[PDB]
């Protein structure tokens, strides 16, 4: 019998980040 | 927004030379050591083709004549030597923030050597004088530079209405334009008249290039 | 091989939603982001937004939020996108698109669809052949064409004896007039060629389901 | 011994990216 | 002798975009 298989492909690009914190008033 | 400005907007370059294309983004596109910049190759009809990623990394079956450098907020795509196949409209594009954001793209034309047009004149075909209209077309093929004019004349005259014109994109092989001329008439107005001529006029000389045809002669 | 197939038209009256599919084969369709591009021909381009098929997470372009729904079928491995009260401003090309697994970048594009947004009709294309004058002089080449006439919407496809014929080919871009658009092709071969061996334009107008297959013949006499 | 086996599954996403910038101040 | 098993996942992919910035 063999060994394993090598690793899959490389997954998905991860979440987009949260917005920034909206500017302070003027 | 990052907001990507290209330079510029079209660029003319003999074969053999370098091309150089300019991208500034309004804000950094750097992160964590990355470069988020890639460059894109489009061809009329077709998606764009990636040619560079993180700014400098040549893609899978991407020629080596293709190269890009920066960092930050300023990148250059440089395409060296020139090929005629390069004929196209590049864009860069930002992968470092929300949302992905392209350049306004750069449309890269070839200069070449003067070329007279190779003209062709077709009568309308019979199929369609079955519909009740006629079609004249006169192909004007492989010129250069891109500037040409068309006159159709009907009986020595040059008669007003029913005309359609379109021009091909740069050749991808020998960087030539091509045009098509389709004079449109009723299959009545068509059977009125018997001489059937387009002359096409070319910087490449003072004389217009003249094909003509008449109705129902062989 | 990775494939993203899309249809290559979508016609819509103003004010009726569009929906575009996208058929993805060649890789595990629930692992990866879907993503969407629109271009108007002759210009730019824009990112619409993202779906991951697995969880159906979503991120949309702020500009897109309110105008595209973004969905996927996970038994046909396919990707939708949902444009409401569809604008003549709507008429673009949409594509999908890939990032490459564990990259950043664009690698993989489908052909994409072009949305048309108007009141008039899906009409099918007339195409003539267009052989030299009848009785004219033979030089050392000759040259062919084919009009195509009368059609709505884009695009049409032309290719020569199935593209195998490609040397010397001329397509010219489709312009519309009065509600329907023309195309023409010339082609340009040895007199030894033609009319010995066949010459034939096909043309494909997915909007109609139409393909033609127009072969050139010598003018007859008279 | 035989041959090796096939190849695994696709890895999952990603970390999630960074927080935008902080805004600027308004007017 | 029969084939070892299937391999292990893949790596996790790259990072996510950035957030956009915070309103003015
Ligand atoms: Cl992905």
């Amino acid at each position: 019998p063999g060994p394993p298989g090598p690793p899959g492909p490389p997954g998905a690009r991860g979440l987009t980040g949260r917005p920034g914190d909206a500017g302070p008033p003027g | 927004d990052i907001v990507l400005t290209q330079s510029p907007a079209s660029l003319t370059v003999s074969l053999g030379q370098r091309a150089t294309i300019s991208c500034r983004a309004s804000k950094s596109v750097d992160s964590y050591g990355n470069s988020f910049m890639e460059w894109y190759q489009q061809k009329p009809g077709q998606p764009p083709k990636l040619l560079i990623y993180r700014a400098s990394n040549l893609e899978s079956g991407i020629p080596a004549r293709f190269s890009g450098s920066g960092s930050r907020t300023d990148f250059t795509l440089t395409i060296n030597p020139v090929e005629a196949d390069d004929v196209a409209t590049y864009y860069c594009q930002q992968s470092n923030e929300d949302p992905y954001t392209f350049g306004g793209g750069t449309k890269l034309e070839i200069k070449r050597a003067d070329a007279a047009p190779t003209v062709s004149i077709f009568p309308p075909s019979s199929e369609q004088l079955t519909s009740g209209g006629a079609s004249v077309v006169c192909f004007l093929n492989n010129f250069y530079p891109k500037d040409i004019n068309v006159k159709w004349k009907i009986d020595g005259s040059e008669r007003q209405n029913g005309v359609l014109n379109s021009w091909t994109d740069q050749d991808s092989k020998d960087s030539t334009y091509s045009m098509s001329s389709t004079l449109t008439l009723t299959k009545d107005e068509y059977e009125r008249h018997n001489s059937y001529t387009c002359e096409a006029t070319h910087k490449t000389s003072t004389s217009p290039i003249v094909k003509s045809f008449n109705r129902n002669e062989c | 091989q990775v494939q993203l197939q899309q249809p290559g038209a979508d016609l819509v009256r103003p004010g009726v939603s569009v929906k575009l599919s996208c058929k993805a084969s060649g890789y595990t369709f629930t692992s990866y982001w879907m993503n969407w591009v629109k271009q108007r021909p002759g210009q730019g381009l824009e990112w619409i937004g993202m779906i991951h098929p697995s969880d159906s997470e979503t991120r949309l372009s702020q500009k897109f939020k309110d105008k595209a729904t973004l969905t996927v079928d996970k038994s046909s491995s396919t990707a939708y996108m949902q444009l409401s009260s569809p604008t003549s401003e709507d008429s673009a090309v949409y594509y999908c698109a890939r990032l490459k697994p564990g990259g950043t970048w664009f690698a993989y594009w489908g052909q994409g669809t072009l949305v048309t947004v108007s009141a008039a009709k899906t009409t099918a294309p007339s195409v003539y052949p267009l052989a030299p004058v009848c009785g004219d002089t033979t030089g050392s080449s000759v040259t062919l064409g084919c009009l195509v006439k009368g059609y709505f919407p884009e695009p049409v496809t032309l290719t020569w004896n199935s593209g195998s014929l490609s040397s010397g080919v001329h397509t010219f871009p489709a312009v519309l007039q009065s509600d329907l658009y023309t195309l023409s092709s010339s082609v340009t071969v040895t007199s030894s060629t033609w009319p010995s061996q066949s010459i034939t334009c096909n043309v494909a107008h997915p909007a109609s389901s139409t393909k033609v297959d127009k072969k050139i013949e010598p003018r007859g006499p008279t």
